[PDB]
């Protein structure tokens, strides 16, 4: 019996609510799971006839408590919303059963531990959100060939590199900020396909950045700010016919920022603060565009205000780093 | 004028605020089916 399926599952999960502000849990009592708060049915797939658990939203219910295994009788559920709780511990291995998971959210809870796997196991899985929990160690690789449209990894304690395989990614949009990644961006970047948000902000990524960059031309935000980046700015960016927003403040870049970055068609905010950048296009400087907003904050330009120092630039801007 | 990459930065912020919909799919139906979607690109659909 198959709702039985599901209300094994829901009651073990409720055992395991150890606080929950909103008595979210309070009517989840009795046979009838599709009333349950939270819980929501749905015609089978395969069989309009047949009523089937298809989603759980939970959605900023502050529960604090932890994934039972059991939660994987729930096998027709393709969307697990979770968001803003404080569940804590590991994702169970036997959510694997979940074989329709198409969208699986648990971002801003008290999760910890390696990368949960288990979401490589899904075939139909296109929405990922893990972030603002307290996964940490590497990210495995294979991430990147699941077809994803949307990875958010922000605020956890990733480490070590970003994987050379995310040039094969799908997705639309892929977070990587503030965790502690480090070493240099892939040059398989290039090949990312579908890609028009990607932010690796407050990292220790470092090296230069790669030329094939410039190939993302449906992207329209790129932040790679507070990470240790150095060398020139690739000339190639000029191929970011879509870019808007683009932040690269808080690294170590060094060089000339030209109009032909500065001139993108869309591009709307440029924020290159907290550099050693020593010479700018006019088209370039703040306050100088009505429709573009600039920033050169503390970088190494005559006749700007707020510039680094020329004791502490000249060291920095006399020794470019060869990207080589 | 928002996107979804910066939102993401705020712990509390999801696609949608229909419980039960899905991300793909945040649009007032009669019904309210997990399975339905129809947005293609997240980036797209949350402008």
């Amino acid at each position: 019996n198959r709702l039985k399926r599901a209300y094994i599952a829901l009651q073990a999960w409720k055992k395991a609510f150890y606080s929950d502000p909103f008595n979210t849990a309070a009517n989840w009592v009795g046979p009838d799971v599709c009333s349950y708060k939270g819980v929501f049915c749905a015609p089978a797939l395969d069989d309009p006839s047949v009523l089937v658990v298809a989603g759980i939203d939970l959605n900023h219910a502050d529960i604090f408590g932890y994934l039972p295994p059991e939660l994987g009788l729930l096998t027709d559920v393709a969307l697990f919303h979770v968001n803003s709780n404080r569940f804590c511990g590991v994702i169970p291995k036997s959510l694997s059963k979940l074989t329709l998971m198409y969208e699986f959210d648990v971002s801003n809870n008290r999760f910890v531990g390696p990368f949960p796997t288990v979401a490589l196991s899904w075939p139909s899985l296109k929405f990922l959100d893990i972030r603002y929990n307290d996964f940490e160690g590497k990210l495995p690789p294979e991430i990147f060939d699941k077809d994803l449209d949307a990875i958010f990894l922000n605020n956890n304690r990733f480490e070590s590199t970003i994987p050379e395989t995310i040039g094969k990614s799908t997705a639309s949009v892929v977070t990587f900020a503030h965790n502690k990644f480090s070493g240099c961006i892939p040059k398989t970047i290039g090949q990312m396909k579908n890609l028009n948000e990607i932010v690796f902000i407050g990292n220790n990524l470092s090296g230069c950045l790669p030329n094939e960059i410039g190939s993302l031309n449906n992207v329209t935000v790129f932040d790679a700010s507070s990470n240790g980046f150095v060398g020139s700015l690739p000339s190639t960016l000029s191929g970011l016919a879509n870019v808007e927003q683009m932040d690269f403040s808080y690294n170590k870049f060094t060089g000339f920022v030209t109009d032909n970055i500065c001139k993108l068609p869309k591009l709307s905010n440029f924020t290159f603060s907290y550099n050693f950048f020593n010479g700018e296009a006019q088209s370039c400087v703040p306050g100088s565009s009505q429709e573009k907003q600039f920033d050169d904050t503390s970088n190494c330009l005559q006749n700007r205000p707020n510039q680094k120092s020329a004791k502490e630039c000249l060291p920095v801007v006399s020794r470019p780093v060869d990207c080589s | 004028r928002r996107y979804i990459g910066y939102d993401a930065l705020k712990k509390n912020n999801v696609p949608c605020s229909r419980r039960g919909r899905s991300y793909y799919d945040c649009k007032k139906r009669r019904r309210n089916n997990p399975y339905r979607r129809g947005c293609s690109a997240i980036t797209h659909c949350y402008r």
